[PDB]
RNA sequence: CGGGUAAGUUCCGACCUGCACGAAUGGCGUAAUGAUGGCCAGGCUGUCUCCACCCGAGACUCAGUGAAAUUGAACUCGCUGU
RNA sequence: GGAAGACCAAGGGUUCCUGUCCAACGUUAAUCGGGGCAGGGUGAGUCGACCCCUAAGGCGAGGCCGAAAGGCGUAGUCGAUGGGAAACAGGUUAAUAUUCCUGUACUUGGUGUUACUGCGAAGGGGGGACGGAGAAGGCUAUGUUGGCCGGGCGACGGUUGUCCCGGUUUAAGCGUGUAGGCUGGUUUUCCAGGCAAAUCCGGAAAAUCAAGGCUGAGGCGUGAUGACGAGGCACUACGGUGCUGAAGCAACAAAUGCCCUGCUUCCAGGAAAAGCCUCUAAGCAUCAGGUAACAUCAAAUCGUACCCCAAACCGACACAGGUGGUCAGGUAGAGAAUACCAAGGCGCUUGAGAGAACUCGGGUGAAGGAACUAGGCAAAAUGGUGCCGUAACUUCGGGAGAAGGCACGCUGAUAUGUAGGUGAGGUCCCUCGCGGAUGGAGCUGAAAUCAGUCGAAGAUACCAGCUGGCUGCAACUGUUUAUUAAAAACACAGCACUGUGCAAACACGAAAGUGGACGUAUACGGUGUGACGCCUGCCCGGUGCCGGAAGGUUAAUUGAUGGGGUUAG
RNA sequence: CCGAACCGACUAAUGUUGAAAAAUUAGCGGAUGACUUGUGGCUGGGGGUGAAAGGCCAAUCAAACCGGGAGAUAGCUGGUU
RNA sequence: GUACACACCGCCCGUCACACCAUGGGAGUGGGUUGCAAAAGAAGUAGGUAGCUUAACCUUCGGGAGGGCGCUUACCACUUUGUGAUUCAUGACUGGGGUGAAGUCGUAACAAGGUAACCGUAGGGGAACCUGCGGUUGGAUC
RNA sequence: GUCUCGUAGAGGGGGGUAGAAUUCCAGGUGUAGCGGUGAAAUGCGUAGAGAUCUGGAGGAAUACCGGUGGCGAAGGCGGCCC
């Protein structure tokens, strides 16, 4: 069966990537947020 | 032609076709084209602000030329064409200049006719004059509504528009409507009626030929639940109150002009 | 009431006493169509009378690996009563 | 074996190859592994990305709008799933190869010579450039048979032949220009069009010639005195290397591939922009620039291993699931169904016995034949082609494959292989060719009829409609409760009412705007009904909607009049 | 219209600590169309989308998910060495 | 003018109720005849002929020819199956018709029959009928 | 039966146009009735009808001529102009 996970770089990038991030306010501050809990990887972005 | 189709399939039984052998079957003429790609009727917010739009067949602008403004010169009448998007037929006219443009076909227009336009052209179908020009009691379409902006009234197939009086500056007609509405008389007009008129005669005769023009399916509000609409809800088929568009305003006579900027151009509404 | 069956609360045709049908929240018909509902017949048969035998995969034994729900504690019988 | 083979995209990321190890991982053992450890492995002007160009859509200087955050959008700038230059065959590694090597090619650009010469764009025109279905003809991929070449003479009767086995392959490029498709050509004069100009496109009028151009599969030639090649021979570290090498033709059949972005036809009427060609403006003037030949230089960078219907991707698993594109052999067959095979790939990571009940998946069954049961659930049955034949009803299409029935293998003859298809030499003609005409050798080859013959059975397996009668509902094909409901529900063409005069009604939106629509009442929205046929009666008292506007009542607003507080007196 | 691929999901058996959190097997429907499919885009939670089942919106839907107001409140149940 | 003549206190129409009779439709059903498509194949006759058996003819004395039986093929009666056509009988119920009798409801027609009658058509109504549209005089009065 | 010349005609088909009248719409004047019948009532009217004047819209039919007149196979055909 086809399950909910169907894999692409490119919509990967576009949804979620670092210059996605970077586009909004909000955006912003999820960064913001994931920096000030110190994550190793901030988004996606390979 | 009207031509019935016969019932070889139950999708075919019921299809009435119009037949013009007289439309050119080639291509249209492309400096005259322009893409004009599909809304599905959403607006820039990308929320369907019109139901039941979408599919359909692909289709190609033409460029009709609705000002009818280059005066004095003559135009001979090269072919019909189909237009996918509009009900009447349109005609390729190729002035004695050398210019080619679209026009709307009126009724009885064909290949080999002579067209002009201006305030010295003849009172002959296909000619377009200022209504000043145009005698009282004729018959026309394509109107302008401001002068110089271009046709906006009977465009469709086998309309027309009745001048029926003349005073002043503004000439009175009658609408397809109904409605007498008064317009400038220094507002164009085309003399005659719009072709095609056995368009009406049509029908579709299976679900599938309104999906080739781009209508998608109504569904009845009262076949709904009351989430959803109004009319919704019920054990079995159940109704009960004033029958209400989706939003709740009511859908059997309750009138919604409200445009006290025009009025004054109103004679008498069409009832 | 009639038909079909040896026998028919279903089915078909009628009657009208419509608890409580009825004319576009349509009425009455309707060829064709339907993995649609009901009923009848021919063919067909292990559906059944009424089961028998057979071929394979498990079940069973040996070697290797090795779960689960559950669980107050158990030295965890019948009966009649309480 | 239309895959359980081969190859890509996506996704993964070393899983690839070699050596080594067997703790853990592997549903068992493991000497083995997609496991541990170590080393190795991915070579490009031509493949792809990057790049030029745009679609939907995104962002968006100014701008318009909004308490703020922000929303929309112009000029622009991004964005492929689409348009845009060029390489093939052979050989080679343990592991890469259109990338390395051998042979033979091609493309774009920079320079520099030479010869000749109106070049010039952010502008104009052309082109790029476009649907569905259907029908053929011409072909190739490919196959089959013959010929040819090499080998064979058979474990058991026969096998020197009308016998057996194998091979019979060769590209891009360059040259040629055929089946076919489209279009009349050429030269002058003139002109309200193409924002200016134009020799370009469009328009008008003449003259003259009638064949001129554009496009185009395949074939043929060359590429190739090469490469490959059955086998043979010699070595092996017995895995494999080294050496040599015959024939290398024809006929017939033939695609879903090519000609074909064609042709015919239909209505639902079928992207864009650049590259490309052409025209001139400002400008430049024996300069620049353009065209051609020649030479020379450059073509960077990143990807390239491996899996890809899967043990490497999505499913927590080495999970009977899911996953877009390409390739398409033989015999039978209508076929990409199905059966058996080829190339190729596999036996599914617990086995060994036994031969109880019972469960699962199957086979057969005396007599009966729906008596079973809520119900013929399940099972059994029917099943192909040709011909004969086929009722009520019907919207005249249907119903209909109604129903029912007959024939069917093999052998011989007709006919040493027929009708038909294909078509060589020859011969004739020619405006001499990839030509026409004639002619038919060779090859291929249904179907039928007559006679005979074997079996219980000839559509023998796989494959492959059960049929008929009465009736409810829905006209019909469609749609739906992903995961207990597929229906009589939803939709539907058709019908009606009603709104809507365009800055439309209506909808999204504090707004700007946007959809409706580059539509205009034969149009668009809402609502109910639901093909079609015959039809659709009475009630306006209630509720709503529409119209009326004389009177009664009534909001903010206005503040007449009366009453009170204070106190100069 | 008949029928493979492809898209579905009418019946039965199995399976129900499954091989599988919806499948397998035998049959079944559509199969040039209101068809099917790849890649990318757009619509956002009282909101979307809906040939309408309150269906679907990441195994979640009569108001998604995540974080916060937050130790909501609990005349109720349990427990209290 | 008249459809009156025991003479308008005349004549007379239709539904409804009652009785009887024939007939159309009808879920269908049961018989007779018959078409079409097949299956079937006794006896007979004809063709063929493995096998068996032979009075006349011919033999070179073994046989040969020819015949018969058997077998087989063709044609075909009985019979069987499927599906139509036609005809007769019958059927709950239902449609109108005739006759009788006169009960109930009216009074359509005959006089200008009290709205002149009638024809075609359409709609309506317990019934005769009424109404619209065109037509006729086979209308009285004037 | 054909040809030549002329005559009368609501013979047919198509298009245009004119005047009278009805209805409706607007406005002016004006005020209590109008309309209808055997008699009435329903209906319309002080929210201004009916009556009268002006302007407009629209459809249908063609007074007088007109005639036991004409034309046409019958059914039928009537303003004027082409
Ligand atoms: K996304
Ligand atoms: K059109
Ligand atoms: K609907
Ligand atoms: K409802
Ligand atoms: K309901
Ligand atoms: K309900
Ligand atoms: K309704
Ligand atoms: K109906
Ligand atoms: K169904
Ligand atoms: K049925
Ligand atoms: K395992
Ligand atoms: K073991
Ligand atoms: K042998
Ligand atoms: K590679
Ligand atoms: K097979
Ligand atoms: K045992
Ligand atoms: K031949
Ligand atoms: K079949
Ligand atoms: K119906
Ligand atoms: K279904
Ligand atoms: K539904
Ligand atoms: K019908
Ligand atoms: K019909
Ligand atoms: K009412
Ligand atoms: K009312
Ligand atoms: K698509
Ligand atoms: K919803
Ligand atoms: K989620
Ligand atoms: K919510
Ligand atoms: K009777
Ligand atoms: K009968
Ligand atoms: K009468
Ligand atoms: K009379
Ligand atoms: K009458
Ligand atoms: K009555
Ligand atoms: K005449
Ligand atoms: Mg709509
Ligand atoms: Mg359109
Ligand atoms: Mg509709
Ligand atoms: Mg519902
Ligand atoms: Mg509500
Ligand atoms: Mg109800
Ligand atoms: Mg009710
Ligand atoms: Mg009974
Ligand atoms: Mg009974
Ligand atoms: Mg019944
Ligand atoms: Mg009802
Ligand atoms: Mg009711
Ligand atoms: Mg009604
Ligand atoms: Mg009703
Ligand atoms: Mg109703
Ligand atoms: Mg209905
Ligand atoms: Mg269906
Ligand atoms: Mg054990
Ligand atoms: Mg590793
Ligand atoms: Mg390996
Ligand atoms: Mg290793
Ligand atoms: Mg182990
Ligand atoms: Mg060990
Ligand atoms: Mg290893
Ligand atoms: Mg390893
Ligand atoms: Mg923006
Ligand atoms: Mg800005
Ligand atoms: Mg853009
Ligand atoms: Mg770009
Ligand atoms: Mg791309
Ligand atoms: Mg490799
Ligand atoms: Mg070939
Ligand atoms: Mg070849
Ligand atoms: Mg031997
Ligand atoms: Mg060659
Ligand atoms: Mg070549
Ligand atoms: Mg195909
Ligand atoms: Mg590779
Ligand atoms: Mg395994
Ligand atoms: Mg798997
Ligand atoms: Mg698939
Ligand atoms: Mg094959
Ligand atoms: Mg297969
Ligand atoms: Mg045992
Ligand atoms: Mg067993
Ligand atoms: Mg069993
Ligand atoms: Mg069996
Ligand atoms: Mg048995
Ligand atoms: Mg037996
Ligand atoms: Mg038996
Ligand atoms: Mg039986
Ligand atoms: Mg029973
Ligand atoms: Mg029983
Ligand atoms: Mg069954
Ligand atoms: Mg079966
Ligand atoms: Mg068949
Ligand atoms: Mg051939
Ligand atoms: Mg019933
Ligand atoms: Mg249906
Ligand atoms: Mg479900
Ligand atoms: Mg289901
Ligand atoms: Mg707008
Ligand atoms: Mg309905
Ligand atoms: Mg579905
Ligand atoms: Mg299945
Ligand atoms: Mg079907
Ligand atoms: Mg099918
Ligand atoms: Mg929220
Ligand atoms: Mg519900
Ligand atoms: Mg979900
Ligand atoms: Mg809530
Ligand atoms: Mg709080
Ligand atoms: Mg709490
Ligand atoms: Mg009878
Ligand atoms: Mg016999
Ligand atoms: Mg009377
Ligand atoms: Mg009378
Ligand atoms: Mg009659
Ligand atoms: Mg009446
Ligand atoms: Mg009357």
């Amino acid at each position: 069966m086809k399950r909910t996970f169907q894999p692409s770089v490119l919509k990967r990038n576009r949804s979620h990537g670092f210059r996605a991030r970077m586009a909004t306010k909000n955006g912003r501050q999820v960064l913001a947020r994931r920096r000030a809990k110190g994550r190793a990887r901030l988004t996606v972005s390979k | 032609a009207v031509v019935k189709c016969k019932p070889t399939s139950p999708g075919r039984r019921h299809v009435v076709k119009v037949v013009n052998p007289e439309l050119h079957k080639g291509k249209p003429f492309a400096p005259l084209l322009e893409k004009n790609s599909k809304s599905g009727g959403r607006n820039n917010n990308g929320r369907i602000t019109t139901r039941h739009i979408g599919g359909g067949h692909k289709q190609a602008y033409r460029i009709v030329d609705f000002k009818r403004n280059k005066d004095g010169i003559p135009a001979v009448v090269e072919r019909l064409e189909y237009d996918p998007n509009r009900s009447a037929n349109i005609a390729l006219v190729l002035y004695k200049d050398g210019e080619r443009r679209y026009i709307l076909a009126p009724k009885g227009l064909k290949a080999g006719d002579q067209i002009q336009s201006g305030v010295d052209a003849a009172i002959k179908p296909g000619n377009t004059l200022p209504m000043r020009n145009i005698p009282v009691g004729s018959t026309v379409h394509n109107v302008e509504m401001k002068p110089g902006k271009g046709g906006q009234l009977a465009r469709s197939a086998g309309t027309y528009v009745q001048i029926v009086a003349r005073d002043g500056a503004y000439v009175t007609l009658r609408l397809r409507s109904g409605e007498m509405r008064k317009v400038e008389a220094d507002c164009r007009a085309t003399l005659g009626e719009v072709g095609n008129a056995e368009h009406m005669l049509r029908v579709l005769g299976k679900a599938g030929a309104a999906r080739w023009r781009g209508v998608r399916p109504t569904v009845r509000g009262t076949a709904m639940n009351p989430v959803d609409h109004p009319h919704g809800g019920g054990e079995g088929r159940n109704f009960g109150k004033h029958p209400v568009t989706p939003w709740g305003v009511q859908t059997k006579g309750k009138k919604t002009r409200s445009n006290k900027r025009t009025d004054k151009f109103i004679v008498r509404r069409r009832s």
